[PDB]
């Protein structure tokens, strides 16, 4: 037979692998990644000023951030209008930024009693219980009064440094570059990030009105209790405007087909394990299918839930007079990126599950390394002939064609002729003999004798692979 | 648009006996309620946003 | 023989095209295969092998 | 909507009236000009639609569509598009019962084979081909009488 | 005793190859093409007047030609690009005679005269118009120091009615206007040549220019131009002497090669003409000797190239000096190709390369055998296309054009908008049957032969290796 | 081969044969597919007449008649040649 047990399961597995590959390929954001890289280059590599040498990646003092906010950060981001937000007139930032400072409360530690005559107090690391809540210095408004974590749309994250919650002083930027610079100068003059601070952060959004990509950019700085601070930045490309045109329709159709295939596979594999041999886990073939189905279902559900609501972007675009709570959206985007990495791992697992015909993994390298040798040997003859013809054309048609003018251009001309972009108007006109002869001989020796030798080599390689497999695998 | 309709559309729809019609035209419009802010001229801004 | 040689060789053709498309996806992941495969003339040899096998099988009866 | 009037002179009157009163200078996503066309020499109608879209204020992109069809109506008797639309609906039933008579006979677990899927596509195609022409015929009567 | 011969042959061939490559690239400068293109733009691209849109390469009547010779031609010849004229331009015409034609007796009363198509046996030799000077009297080819041209319609001789212009704009314009006042371009005129030369001292590069206008016997105008830049660089800077030494080295290498060839042919009195590595060795030496004798001519007759910066009043005859500069590239370019081919004689020792060459050699009789069956059909189709589409397509106007059009169709560069309307039937039939018989049937046969030969050669080589 | 060729030709004639002019008549539909085989025509306007069947037709045609059905004409010939050689060499 081998038509229902050896021609369907393998074909279905191959189709599932193809669908997974298509779904993975339809998840690479090129423009968003380029925009994030450009923003990081204009921000992370931005120094303090023209004469200062304090960059985002070189945080060494409490005045590095203050000097950075007025300078290159005001040139690559706070560019004047033609006060809009467009440095090269093409990077349109979305909304306005916001600043937060999770500082240690006044008296966040204790001094020794034996040395109480000289030691006053200390400050601990950033944490939920180590975040200031009362005023810190002159607090006219919210510039030095910490906002509640629940009341300021903040929560613990537990990043690379500590679990900085939403507690801490909060402030909002302005709608003008000059006003933002003035506010930054006012905050730097006063005690905003004092010695009793533990962490700082800033959150902005980028729209780039020419490109449909609204992302968030969050910079952070961990001020350790042992002096100094370490800054960093992170870009979250979270968007929910995917449904645009025929490409979006194709992506949605592929997603629906993948969901239907997963449902069909679950239906087909949920009957032969219930009314049949159960508890099969260490079989390398029964647990793998169940794990793959469960992982696919979980990933599909997580992806669907990540885009449950799309009203955040619409609300931000309708009213852009403040900084929206984009931290939750950035966290969701980070979780989506982690899910995408997990889906790449699941695609690798599916490829492994497509290896049910094993033992053909490393016993054939000796033949591939011989086919490579044959191809390398062929490439020498092909290139010798090609350069001989190119030199002939360059010497004969050198001064009268505008196509065989320079030697570096004759090669491209012959390549285009090979691909089928022949002109043949000047070639015959520039020389009625040795013009047609060159073209005719070139075509005959490049499409009938030398291009058919490339195929014969691979034909022989395939035939010998088939022969040696059908010999050794079917002999012992 | 206005010279376009005033130049070719009207002489085509109405005439002596020029290309029978079977029903007058219509000009239904959608407002979008969200008045747009333009971009400086030059190359067409990508496709649409 | 024409129908059989097409049906039996179908899985290998799909495997080859799947390999080519995933290779193209990997190539584009760093940041045309039609010409490459059309010049490799693979499908021809895949069909020829099966055609020879089926003709040999049918010759005896 | 704008009816544009009936006569050429009153058409110009309406055009200039809405021109000066700022009918189309605002946000104004689309314009959607579309009228009709008849041809009695060959007996065909044509739906004409001219559209401008404004991606950003200042410039527009144009697109036109001319769809020629034949207005054949369901209330015209027993014309060919109805005869070969009730006959096709019978071939979508004889091909369905012939599948139930195998579903029952083979019992459960007929799924996962080409013969039990490549024949259900035929039913789902014949039924659609039969049921789309009928809808078109009904729409013809409704629009023509309206 | 055997590796030594291979090594000496290889080193000799490498020295010869490097000498040849260095020698043929010292005669190619980036100015020889840019100057030609600029001169082509100066004359062939400017409008005939400052009001019309027709340039020289789009003439349509004798009046347009008269506009051109009293127009853009004078502006470019006597500039306000930075070149200077030497000698003096000359304008000549060739015409046929009335009565060289046979009107049918039926309608003799309606047509009083017809002029035949140009041919030496039917040329005019009598004065016309005012028999004043040299512009209205036939002069033989010998007295003119001329030669054939092989234009587009036919091959025109060197005789005709000629006139030498003046050194500056005013008298040249007056003289051409005096020619235009009378009828110097009658209905019998069949060809018109304009010849001159420029020096352009700014960058040392001569140029010889010849323009031709042909009036076919069916009315109309066909233009055709030819620019040829020459050079007189002998022993200038400190880079030359290098090329002068390289030429002597190349001549010595050719002498050594020919003496070795004669030694080998004396030892092997015959059967020396079958290895195909000996035919390619005598062709190279013959072509090099030809290219060595042709380089002497252009090097000997170049003393006059100077006797003309003296601002004299005579027409230089630089046609021969510009014709041999073209037939020298057509020889020095084939020798280079046939030398670069010869590398296969030495790289056929690697096992994979030897196997590839054996595969390509053992199937050189079936390939040539099938190349006749292919080209019989390829010409049967071409002659049919010539007969059917030979008058209204501009692509099948000649047999060679039909062949080249079919070759381009093989690559997939078909128009098909003219074929389908030139003959609404029997044209699509031709196209469809040609495509079917070529792409589906006759192209796979070559691949089958090559694949079978390669497979059997590889099997034979593997078996032979396994025996050892 | 030519039954499926005509099956594509008639489908293209019925679907696109009203708004392209490259499929206006049946003969033009056949010649357009023959020109598709050569890789001559560009599909810049096919999708304008229809988008559901616009690119789908082109992709399925190219795949099925330029990678699975156009080869069988080669393979067969090759195989035949081989046996013929044997059918002489043994003799
Ligand atoms: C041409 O020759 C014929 C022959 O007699 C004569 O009748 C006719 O007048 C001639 N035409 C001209 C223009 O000389
Ligand atoms: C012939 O030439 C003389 C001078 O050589 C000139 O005076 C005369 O005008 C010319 N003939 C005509 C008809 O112009
Ligand atoms: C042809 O050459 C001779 C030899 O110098 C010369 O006297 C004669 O003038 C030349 N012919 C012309 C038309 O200049």
């Amino acid at each position: 037979k081998y038509l229902k047990s050896v021609l369907r399961e393998l074909v279905t597995y191959l189709l599932f692998l193809i669908v997974l590959c298509i779904l993975t390929y339809g998840m690479m954001s090129s423009n968003v990644y380029y925009y994030t890289r450009m923003m990081s280059q204009l921000f992370l590599d931005t120094p303090v000023s023209k004469t200062e040498k304090t960059n985002f990646k070189t945080l060494s003092s409490m005045e590095d951030f203050w000097k950075f906010t007025e300078g290159s950060l005001l040139d690559g981001l706070y560019w004047k209008m033609q006060n809009r937000s467009f440095i090269f007139y093409e990077n349109l930032l979305l909304g306005v930024p916001r600043i937060r400072q999770l500082r240690v409360r006044n008296g966040s530690c204790s001094i020794p009693q034996d040395l109480r005559d000289e030691i006053k107090e200390c400050y601990d690391v950033y944490s939920v219980s180590s975040e200031d809540r009362a005023p810190f210095g002159p607090r006219n408004g919210t510039a030095w009064i910490y906002t509640s974590e629940k009341d300021l749309n903040g929560s613990s994250h537990w990043g690379i440094i500590a679990t900085y919650s939403g507690a801490g002083y909060y402030l909002d930027l302005s709608r003008t570059r000059e006003e933002t610079a003035a506010q930054v100068a006012s905050l730097k003059k006063n005690v905003w990030l004092d010695r009793g601070t533990r962490a700082t952060f800033i959150d902005f959004s980028v729209y780039n009105a020419n490109i449909n990509l609204f992302c968030v950019v969050r910079l952070l700085v961990e001020f350790p209790a042992t002096g100094g601070v370490i800054p960093s930045w992170q870009f979250q490309p979270l968007k929910l405007i995917r449904y645009v045109t025929t490409f979006d329709f194709f992506l949605a159709a592929c997603e629906i087909i993948f969901c239907f295939f997963i449902f069909y596979y679950v239906v087909e594999e949920i009957l032969e394990i219930r009314i049949h041999k159960l508890h099969y886990f260490r079989s390398f073939w029964n647990c793998l299918d169940v794990v793959i189905v469960v992982l696919s279902v979980v990933a599909i559900g997580i992806n669907i839930y990540r885009t449950s609501n799309v009203e955040v972007l619409l609300q931000f675009l309708e009213d852009q007079n403040t900084f929206p709570n984009f931290e939750h959206l950035a966290y969701w985007q980070i979780q989506f990126n982690n899910i995408a990495a997990v889906t790449v791992f699941f695609v690798w697992i599916k490829l492994f599950k497509f290896i049910n015909f094993n033992r053909t993994m490393s016993q054939l390298s000796t033949t591939m390394s011989r086919c490579a040798k044959d191809l390398f040997g062929f490439a020498i003859m092909f290139f010798i002939i090609f350069l001989a013809y190119a030199q002939l054309a360059y010497l004969v048609f050198g001064t009268q064609v505008d196509d065989f003018s320079t030697f570096q251009e004759c090669i491209f001309t012959q390549f285009r002729i090979i691909l089928g972009d022949i002109n043949f108007a000047e070639i015959e006109e520039a020389n009625r003999v040795l013009g047609p002869i060159y073209f005719t001989t070139f075509v005959f020796f490049m499409f009938f004798i030398l291009l058919n030798m490339f195929a014969a080599i691979i034909a022989d390689t395939y035939s010998e692979v088939k022969s040696d497999l059908a010999q050794q695998k079917a002999e012992m | 648009l206005w010279p376009w309709m005033a130049h070719v559309l009207l002489p085509y729809v109405h005439g002596n006996q020029s290309s029978p019609e079977l029903g007058p035209p219509r000009l239904r419009q959608v407002r979008l309620q969200e008045a747009l802010y333009p971009d400086p001229p030059g190359p067409r801004v990508h496709t649409c946003s | 023989v024409f129908g059989k040689t097409l049906c039996r060789a179908l899985p290998e053709l799909l495997g080859v095209t799947l390999g080519l498309v995933v290779l193209g996806v990997a190539y584009a992941q760093l940041a045309w295969a039609l010409r490459l495969w059309g010049a490799l003339r693979l499908g021809a040899v895949i069909l020829r092998w099966r055609y020879h096998a089926l003709r040999g099988e049918l010759y005896r009866p | 909507v704008q009816e544009l009037g009936l006569s050429l002179e009153e058409s110009r009157d309406r055009l200039r009236f809405l021109q000066l009163h700022n009918w189309l200078d605002n946000r104004s996503r689309a314009v959607f000009l579309e009228l009709t066309r008849y041809s009695p020499a060959v007996g065909l109608h044509a739906a004409v639609t001219l559209r401008l879209e404004f991606p950003a204020a200042g410039r527009a992109l144009a697109a036109l569509s001319v769809r020629p069809f034949a207005l054949r109506r369901l209330s015209a008797g027993l014309s060919l598009p109805l005869l070969t639309s009730v006959c096709l609906l019978l071939f979508a039933v004889h091909f369905a019962v012939a599948e139930a008579r195998t579903w029952h006979r083979e019992g459960r677990w007929r799924v996962l084979r080409l013969g039990a899927w490549a024949r259900w596509l035929l039913v789902a195609l014949t039924a659609a081909t039969a049921l789309v022409r009928l809808a078109q015929l009904g729409a013809a009567d409704r629009q023509w009488t309206r």
